[PDB]
């Protein structure tokens, strides 16, 4: 499956921060920064630099519009919980597409949250409203006079989905060309009768990776320590998976890597 | 391509 | 309402004495996005050292990644310092290169 998602803060500096980020599938292409000269979207991947600056007109139109609602936005959240004006708050923004088998939209999306919490997030049949608390019912019933429900559909399963199909085609070249995991397992005693088997995995896209640790056959999904999988910083990603075994024991446990990179599922025996 | 519409709480 | 983040020191390919490479600070699942990331060499602060957009994951969990180009040696330590309105002081985590 692929999938576009935007991702915006905001944080209220008291006497606003305003960042957007896109994505489509693990890798950014867009980018707004209100902390900038002349603030603008700049492309963070090369299947964007060749849209017409008629395109980033229009993209940067909708940042600097955004960032002048998450003005106002903060502030009334601000009264909705009485909170005092000395403090920051961070407003986010999760939207986008999830796309199908066919090409058409399979999950939309289209979140808020308030300092970490949720606040109100559009529900999955792009109809209803499900608010966190009190306060974001104003924001619901503020939403459901103004039909915004009706402009989210239109997004989700039209323009959203449209373009998400386009960047596929413009970066098909690196968006849809996976690159297998390069893969290895170590081994470090932490007992004079136990070791940890740690099961690597570099330089991977996408970032879906499974790493698992089974011993005999069976998987060990709990005792297997694991990490987040980390960007290597060349648009690739990293992951270890790790089990601490009894000494003498090794030769039993096998780890198994599953991407798309790889034609098969590969085993793995330190 | 961003949503055109406009986020208010 | 906060969150601690959880500090990853790694090179971007596998370090070899001499090889030049890229050392990486990956703070991921804090909240709020306000942090301070230094990487070190020697306890002293790596001058120009960069970092990624500001993004969040599912749960409105911030991450960031610090990089830096450099070339790893026997003798040089490096690390990573992160300072964040959860941690009571600054945490310093070290480069196990042999993970």
């Amino acid at each position: 499956s692929h999938s576009m998602r935007y991702f915006y803060t905001a944080v209220s500096r008291p006497g606003p921060r305003f960042i957007a980020v896109g994505y489509v599938d693990d890798t950014q292409f867009v980018r707004f920064d209100s902390d900038a000269a002349s603030p603008r979207g700049e492309p963070r991947a090369p299947w964007v630099e060749q849209e017409g600056p008629e395109y980033w007109d229009r993209e940067t139109q909708k940042y600097k519009r955004q960032a002048q609602a998450d003005r106002v936005s903060l502030r009334n959240l601000r009264g909705y919980y009485n909170q005092s004006e000395a403090g920051s708050h961070t407003l986010q923004w999760m939207y986008g597409c999830d796309l199908g088998p066919d090409g058409r939209l399979l999950r939309g999306y289209d979140q808020s949250a308030y300092d970490g919490k949720d606040y109100i997030a559009l529900n999955e049949d792009l109809r209803s409203w499900t608010a966190a608390d009190t306060a974001a019912q104003i924001t619901q019933r503020k939403w459901e006079a103004a039909r915004e429900a009706e402009q989210w559909r239109a997004y989700l399963e039209g323009t959203c989905v449209e373009w998400l199909r386009r960047y596929l085609e413009n970066g098909k070249e690196t968006l849809q060309r996976a690159e297998h995991p390069k893969t290895h397992v170590t081994h470090h005693p932490v007992s004079d009768h136990e070791a940890t088997l740690r099961c690597w995995a570099l330089g991977f896209y996408p970032a879906e990776i499974t790493l698992t640790w089974q011993r005999d056959g069976e998987d060990q999904t709990q005792d297997t320590e694991l990490v987040e999988t980390r960007p290597a910083g060349d648009g690739t990603f990293q992951k270890w998976a790790a089990v601490v075994v009894p000494s003498g024991e090794e030769q039993r446990y096998t780890c198994h890597v599953q991407h798309e990179g790889l034609p098969e599922p590969l085993t793995l025996r330190w | 391509r961003a949503f055109p519409g406009l986020r208010y709480v | 309402i906060q969150r601690t983040p959880k500090i990853q020191v790694y090179s971007r390919h596998p370090a070899e004495n001499g090889k030049s490479n890229f050392l990486n600070c990956y703070v991921s699942g804090f909240h709020p996005s306000d942090i301070e990331v230094d990487l070190l060499k020697n306890g002293e602060r790596i001058e120009k050292v960069e970092h990624s957009d500001l993004s969040f994951s599912g749960d409105w969990s911030f991450y960031l990644l610090y990089y830096t180009e450099f070339t790893p040696t026997e003798k040089d330590e490096y690390a990573c310092r992160v300072n964040h309105v959860t941690l009571s002081q600054p945490k310093i985590v070290k480069w196990d290169r042999d993970m």
